[PDB]
């Protein structure tokens, strides 16, 4: 899954 | 509020105190109390906020898609079931963010950064609601997309390409686009687009903001890497 | 019970997915939910009880060491209420497990095998209860060890060296005398004459036995060379 | 802290 913050 | 009772400083510490021993239901729980009390929220207290519950429904979202995964491989009502129990507490966590945001945290919101941090979560928040959703659906994600576009016109107006805000803003949208609406060409252009003209303002930055910029800047760098 | 209205078949199918999705607070519920049927234990089922509590439980006594360094480097009221919330909520933990042992498990297990286990589990939990216990600590550690014992007792008579759960009970009951009851020689002895006894009787096994008695016998191996 | 299973 992508990267997310 | 169960947390009613306990004063907002001794709630902002339990919370920081929850985090450093994991526990993220209770940091979850006493920035809620925090914001129920009625003040703004300071830049540490938001970013307090955003990752308690980013951690809780992290977790409900890991849990829903490996129990996805056993009830579409299976096709008795227990996985579904058992899916749909995580899935209602998964919507309510959303829902309860949801809440705080409208009550009362983006209208007295004035500051552009805080407005931006606001509206970029209400983004979130759809956005793990749209994950779940099924048909409803729709209207779910057009919420998202709105919530996630007004936050990039203030951010555009407001904030530089580096600040990390904006950075992790049009990091989520990207993915957003990608995942959810289905529309990976406008994800990798976001993704692209933001990622070069933070490069190009990192001259600009300090010892400390640079190393802020240039950790979300590959988080970029690596979704693209995965989309392309 | 708010599991009493599900079928026995079906907690224990829960159980499993919530392993399997790491949501061991909602698997140690549905294994509670098992076990109140009151109908006895499979080997199995006696596994999915313990793994679902000692996850719930480490998680607890993890986060309490995070929060009683803090508390001891600190010497507001917050932190030791913050250490005193989960604390209690650890106990209660224990105390959910130690009533399930009680009500009715241990008096309705005939087999060594089931009786072991279930006497380990009761070790187990006075242990856990006797790291936050400050005095009553002395009841709860001796509480402890005549549980330990007694399965230990049973495990030499009935079951061979290499059992696991005879092995998994030694070595939790070293790591007892080692961090409870300050006794590290007996924790020492009891870790090394229980991986000696199991070497000289892996001859014996199949290579699926085998695994299973190797893997603990490198946890017996890893404590004393941390003790040592 | 010492293995225990
Ligand atoms: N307790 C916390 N978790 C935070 C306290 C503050 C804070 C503290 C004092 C003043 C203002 C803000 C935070 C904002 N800072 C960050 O460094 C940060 C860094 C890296 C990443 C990667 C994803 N998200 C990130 C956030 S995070
Ligand atoms: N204008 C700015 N560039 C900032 C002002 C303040 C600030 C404001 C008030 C008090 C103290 C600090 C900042 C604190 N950092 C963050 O919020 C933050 C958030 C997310 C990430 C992800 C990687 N790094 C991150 C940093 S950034
Ligand atoms: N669902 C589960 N977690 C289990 C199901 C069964 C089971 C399944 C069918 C019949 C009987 C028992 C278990 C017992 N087996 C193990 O292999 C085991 C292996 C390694 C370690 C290391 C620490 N503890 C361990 C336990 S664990
Ligand atoms: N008599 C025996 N040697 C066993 C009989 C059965 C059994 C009994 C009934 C049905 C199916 C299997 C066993 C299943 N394994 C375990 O319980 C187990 C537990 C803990 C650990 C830690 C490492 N490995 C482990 C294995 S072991
Ligand atoms: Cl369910
Ligand atoms: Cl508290
Ligand atoms: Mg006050
Ligand atoms: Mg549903
Ligand atoms: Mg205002
Ligand atoms: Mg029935
Ligand atoms: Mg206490
Ligand atoms: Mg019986």
């Amino acid at each position: 899954f992508p990267a997310t913050v | 509020g169960a947390m009613g009772s306990m004063e907002r400083a001794s709630l902002i510490q339990k919370a920081k105190l929850a985090e450093q021993a994991e526990r993220y239901e209770d940091m979850a729980a006493f920035m809620k109390g925090a914001v129920e009390k009625g003040e703004e929220l300071s830049c540490e207290e938001r970013n307090l906020l955003s990752v308690a519950y980013k951690n809780v429904v992290g977790g409900q979202r890991a849990a829903w898609r490996v129990l996805s995964s056993i009830e579409q491989k299976s096709n008795g009502p227990e996985v579904r079931e058992y899916r749909e129990k995580v899935e209602t507490e998964l919507q309510g966590v959303c829902d309860t963010v949801l809440g705080l945001l409208d009550s009362h945290l983006i209208k007295e919101a004035g500051d552009a950064e805080s407005r931006v941090f606001y509206l970029k979560m209400k983004g979130d928040y759809y956005r793990y609601l749209a994950e779940v959703a099924t048909g409803d659906k729709k209207r779910i994600i057009d919420s998202a997309r709105s919530a996630y576009q007004e936050a990039m016109d203030i951010s555009k107006k407001e904030m530089p390409p580096t600040n990390p805000i904006r950075l992790g803003l049009a990091l989520n949208f990207s993915v957003f686009h990608y995942e959810i609406a289905n529309s990976p060409e406008e994800a990798i252009s976001l993704a692209k687009t933001t990622f070069d003209e933070a490069m190009a303002d990192l001259h600009t930055l300090s010892e400390d903001s640079y190393k802020d910029s240039t950790l979300i800047m590959q988080l970029l760098r690596d979704n693209l890497t995965l989309w392309t």
